[PDB]
């Protein structure tokens, strides 16, 4: 490819990485500064922001020279990149699942949710469990499958050779999270709908709630389904390991785009975080 | 207000004892407690300290590692568990309550003490004399010295004056070198420069006789002066 | 005898207005125009006291110029060390709704009151190691909006029942009652000599009282809305009020008329608090638009702005040495400026 | 009979505050000006104080 | 030591805010307020604290405040809801009592400090209203009306003129309840209507609405 085109692509990808870093840096700054954001939702937003921020700081900057400028990763460097990337992505997915669970609890058991006393220890336990499961899903298989890789230098995880491992990983990191998020969002909508001139107001409010929940679920699914399905299909046809097509690379980038999108949906739509941002920026 | 201790007595060397200090009539949980001892006819010697809430604990190296200061706020009790009791541990240990906020008097009340007998860097504070004969109605001046300056950047000079009348426990007179304690006649006064301090008593009365002590609270371990006695 | 008696009232009011205008030779802005302007005042936030979890309604400096109390409707009355930003005390209150708080000029007591119609007195120098309730003054039928100690023994309070009262704290009874207002009394300010005080009420009038006698010496009008704040000039020959019509006014006690108005076209909000600097050259006013404006008190110029609060500034005080200014707000924060 | 009594009290008090003497505002305005020039030097907020004498740095 | 005292105070101040954030603050206005207060009295300003189904409520009755409400109404910004009490049986009484309640209801409902605060309307004394409606017409109160003499239609007309005074629509709800003194459902209705307020507050905070 031409040098000018490669430079342009590198600039665009660096811009994307900078945006991913910056949104989550703003979220973390607001959390640390306000000190009125010590509710459970705030801690979960902080966890998600940390995961997306470290996606921005590590994965994409390492990716740019490897792909566009042909920098050759070391074997240990490739292992580190793969482990960190998969851990962070699954951590973002599981943070979204935890946020959805928290909102479902707030809507379905509002009395118990409000009167319940939740110490910082339990919140930290939930966050650490999210990170631990995010690791357990992917890392223990990446490290084990590193041996399976052929002599040729390929930085895809080894288990890509076997399709059942890919299916299990996608099930534990995509299908179950999607089903849980759909269930929680549908239950939130059902709560509002059961609660519901004035009938026009109720209809409009229910439509807005449905639109918001559908937007969240659809963004998550659209970002995470393409690459997972592409990988599973190519592995089933034995094409997973080898040259990548343009559509495959776009599907690869969709997940990092989700990491970019998460700050603007969950934190930025919350009014307490909005107040914190306004105070900091004014 | 009342601090009453117990647990003293005669013990053989190598043993261990536990002293108690039950509080009565004040917000015990809001006070930092000290243990202060005074060997027979020698002088005062600070032992240890436990903060309000049990956050901080301090010891004097003479006893660090063998003692421990523990607290029981719900029961309003302060303990001193002592182990490996040498002969030098013979002394009258006192329970002293301290509270530290801006403007407080942190050595205001002392317990009655409990006698413990065992069978057979730091700021040095020196009191010039050990006995001063005088008659009632005459103004007297006591003085003591420090190694460091007790004057802080705050503008506070952490020097305290006590008075242990014959047969009684110490009573605070001056805190931070110029402030009269609560319930003491206004004839006492304190002044200094940072390393040289003095305590002036105008119109001396009969009951103003006893050993005067000058203590620094600038830094730990807390150190007492030798002790100046007023004779009559 | 109602119509002719009332006509006599109007005739005497007209005579009063003629007397005030007769003695008014020249406006204050004509003779003070020869003074050099203060210039520009930039005060930095030196401390930020953050322990309150609700709106802050009142604050008062101790005469030490280092200690200050604040009252929030989270039910707490906090004493601060403004040098080390430490918390000296935290006093829980029986009723959460407090609208005022005071510090005894000796430093041994703190007073507060609000929607319960009771002025409670707290002892800060108990031998048992805690702040107790020493007295509960219950004589008002309306909420308590201000209270200030004269000494450790007697205190004066304003109330929403349209009256001010002087109390004996040892007995707990009103020594004298000050009556004559028509609306709620929102603020009072003790004179430096503590023999006179001024009170502003919701009838847009300020009245000067004699503590020992119990009578109106003078009445001051001119504000178009409720007077929320009032403060004495340092020499005690004048006072300044802050009203809901987005104006502050300086009233002279000798001339018996207003001296100048501190208003700006871009300010369309009510004044919540007013204060003077140690030299009486700076009138510090808290505003409902979330910031405090510093006014050149002799030239009626805005010399600076203390814009550091997220909600409206409820209270405003200056130390007895003039070293610092404290501002509270509904954003739950007190800030010290210098 | 209550309304007239309230008005009667109003007239008596109003007459009392009319009888007092008033000093010309040009003289009383100068008194505020004079007090400010006398105490100007010892006002930390008006005349900025170095960071050594400032207890809030 | 002094700095360590300030931190111990912060610990207990912040522990008090957590406890005070788990309580439902209700502002009681109105009439029949004493009936409502005595109905949920399980445990200047009169504060009633009661507990129902694991929720702690604090009612603040400002009836004995003869002062300018403009001065202290903002003190109650942040309450979960306002309980407004109206007596149905007081429309032929005296200008008109039912129009004094309507004048006050419009004041608080459209108040700027209470833009997001839901109102729980209690239309009290329905037993005395159904006896006077058959005895005296409602035209004495509302000159414009059709269902001259019937409890169901007259009460519905009254309830409609209170919820039509609400100018903020979709910003807050009005939960109207018909209540005789003998009623034994009032606390449940407040709990049911408060739970709706809490849930809508959670979804609004998340930006979902
Ligand atoms: N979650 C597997 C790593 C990846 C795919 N796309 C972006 N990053």
């Amino acid at each position: 490819l031409s040098l000018s085109t490669r430079v342009t692509l590198a600039f665009f990808m660096s811009l994307v990485a900078f945006a991913i870093m910056l949104g989550n840096a703003l979220v973390i700054l607001a959390f640390v500064v306000d000190k009125n954001l010590r509710h459970r939702s705030s801690y979960f937003f902080l966890n998600l922001a940390i995961s997306d921020f470290f996606v921005g700081v590590i994965s994409i900057p390492l990716y740019i020279p490897h792909t566009l400028f042909e920098w050759d990763f070391g074997k240990e460097i490739c292992v580190f990149w793969l482990t960190t990337d998969y851990l962070l992505c699954t951590a973002s997915v599981y943070n979204i699942v935890l946020i959805s669970y928290d909102r479902y609890l707030s809507v379905s058991n509002a009395v118990s949710y409000r009167t319940q006393h939740t110490g910082v220890l339990k919140i930290v336990t939930l966050m650490v469990a999210v990170w631990v499961l995010a690791f357990l899903v992917n890392g223990p298989m990446i490290l084990v499958s590193e041996s399976w890789k052929d002599e040729g230098s390929e930085c895809e995880p080894g288990f890509f050779s076997e399709w059942y491992i890919l299916a299990i990983t996608s099930f534990l990191e995509f299908v179950i999270p999607v089903i849980l998020v759909a269930y929680f969002n549908m239950n939130i909508y059902w709560s509002l709908w059961k609660r519901d001139q004035r009938e026009h107001v109720e209809l409009l409010r229910a439509r807005r709630l449905a639109k918001s929940l559908a937007i969240l679920l659809g963004v998550f699914a659209v970002c995470w389904a393409p690459y997972s399905l592409f990988t599973i299909v190519l592995s089933f046809y034995s094409s997973a390991t080898g040259p990548k097509s343009v559509w495959y690379r776009i599907a690869f980038w969709l997940q990092w785009f989700n990491s970019f999108v998460n700050p603007l949906l969950y934190p930025l739509c919350h009014k307490r975080f909005q107040k914190a941002f306004l105070k900091i920026f004014c | 207000v009342q601090l009453v201790e117990s647990g003293g007595g005669l013990v053989q060397p190598g043993g261990s004892r536990k002293l108690s200090c039950s509080a009565s009539g004040f917000a015990f949980s809001s006070f930092g407690m000290h243990w202060v001892r005074q060997a027979p006819e020698k002088g005062l010697e600070w032992v240890a300290y436990i903060s309000s809430g049990s956050g901080t604990i301090y010891y004097a190296d003479t006893v660090k590692g063998r003692f421990t200061i523990s607290r029981d706020d719900p029961k309003n009790t302060l303990f001193l568990q002592m182990t490996s009791l040498r002969s030098e541990d013979t002394a009258m240990y006192y329970c002293v309550r301290s509270i530290y906020y801006y403007g407080s008097s942190p050595f205001d009340f002392w317990g009655q003490g409990t006698t413990l007998t065992v069978s057979s860097s730091d700021i040095v504070m020196t009191q010039a004399t050990s006995s001063v004969p005088v008659t009632p109605g005459e103004s007297v001046s006591i003085s003591c010295r420090s190694s460091k300056s007790l004057l802080h950047s705050n503008g506070n000079t952490y020097l305290y004056w006590f008075l242990q009348r014959p047969g009684q426990s110490p009573q605070l007179l001056i805190y931070r070198m110029s402030n009269l304690a609560s319930g003491v006649p206004d004839r006492f006064s304190g002044s200094g420069s940072g390393t040289a301090f003095t305590l002036t008593i105008s119109r001396l009365e009969a009951e103003d006789v006893g050993v005067y002590y000058c203590m620094q609270h600038l830094e730990y371990p807390l150190t007492f002066g030798a002790g100046t006695k007023l004779e009559l | 005898e109602l119509d002719q008696l009332r006509q006599e009232a109007e005739q005497l009011k007209n005579q009063i207005r003629d007397a005030r205008k007769a003695c008014a030779d020249a406006t204050l802005s004509q003779i003070t125009n020869n003074i050099d302007p203060v210039g520009r005042i930039q005060m930095r936030t030196r401390r930020t006291l953050r322990g309150h979890l609700a709106k802050i309604y009142a604050m008062h400096w101790g005469t030490d110029s280092r200690l200050l109390v604040s009252a929030s409707q989270d039910g707490k009355l906090i004493i601060w060390d403004s040098y080390t930003t430490n918390k000296v005390h935290a006093i829980p209150l029986r009723s959460s709704w407090v609208m005022t708080c005071a510090y005894a000029p000796s430093g041994n007591y703190v007073a507060c009151g609000g929607l319960d119609n009771i002025c409670s007195i707290y002892n800060l120098k108990t031998r048992e190691g805690n702040v107790r309730v020493s007295r509960e003054l219950a004589g008002h039928t309306g909420y308590l909006s201000c209270c200030r100690f004269l000494d450790d023994n007697q205190i004066v309070t304003s109330s929403g029942d349209t009256t001010c009262a002087l109390w004996d704290i040892e007995t707990g009874q009103q020594t004298t009652t000050f009556t004559g207002h028509t609306g709620d009394v929102m603020s009072l300010s003790l004179a430096p000599d503590t023999r006179l005080f001024v009170s502003g009420a919701c009838d847009a009038s300020a009245k000067l009282w004699d503590v020992r006698e119990g009578m109106c010496r003078q009445t001051f009008t001119g504000h178009e809305s409720d007077i929320n704040a009032i403060c004495f000039f340092p020499n005690g020959n004048a006072f300044a009020t802050g009203s809901d019509d987005a104006t502050c006014r300086l009233f002279d006690l000798r001339a018996d008329q207003e001296l100048m108005t501190y208003s700006h076209d871009n300010i369309i909000c009510g004044i919540t608090s007013v204060s003077f600097s140690k030299s009486g050259r700076l009138l510090l006013a808290g505003y409902d638009d979330f910031n405090c404006n510093v006014w050149d008190a002799l030239k009626a110029d805005r010399a600076g702005v203390l814009a550091g609060h997220d909600n409206r500034v409820s209270c405003l005080g200056v130390t007895d040495d003039g070293m610092a200014v404290a501002t509270g707000s509904w954003d739950s924060f007190l800030k010290i400026w210098n | 009979t209550a309304s007239i009594a309230q008005a009667r009290k109003l007239v008596e008090q109003l007459k009392m505050e009319a009888n007092i003497d008033r000093i010309k505002v040009s003289k009383a305005a100068a008194d505020l000006m004079a007090y400010c020039e006398a105490h100007a030097k010892e006002d930390p907020l008006l005349t900025p104080v170095p960071a050594s004498e400032n207890p809030f740095r | 030591a002094a700095v360590e005292r300030s931190k111990m105070i912060d610990r207990n101040l912040r522990e008090d805010g957590e406890k005070a954030a788990r309580e439902v603050k209700l502002l009681l206005l109105g009439s029949g307020k004493n009936t409502i207060v005595k109905q949920m009295k399980i445990i200047g300003i009169v504060e009633t604290h009661f507990t129902f189904k694991d929720l702690h409520f604090k009612m603040f009755d400002v009836g004995a405040q003869r002062s300018e409400r403009k001065k202290w109404i903002h003190c109650f910004e942040g309450v979960t809801a306002i309980i407004f009490c109206v007596a149905l049986s007081d429309y032929d009484l005296v200008m008109n009592r039912m129009h004094a309640s309507m004048k006050l209801f419009d004041s608080i409902c459209n108040n700027k400090w209470f833009t997001d605060t839901s109102i729980i309307l209690f239309l009290n004394k329905k037993d005395l209203f159904e006896e006077k409606i058959k005895k005296s017409p409602l035209t004495i109160c509302y000159p414009e009306y059709a269902g001259s003499n019937t409890y169901e239609e007259a009460a519905a007309y009254i309830q409609c003129q209170f919820e039509d005074l609400n100018k903020r629509k979709d910003t807050k709800e009005i939960y109207t309840h018909f209540t005789c003194s003998t009623d034994t459902k009032n606390v449940q209705f407040v709990f049911d209507a408060v739970t709706d307020v809490i849930i809508k507050n959670n979804l609004k905070d998340c930006g979902l609405f």
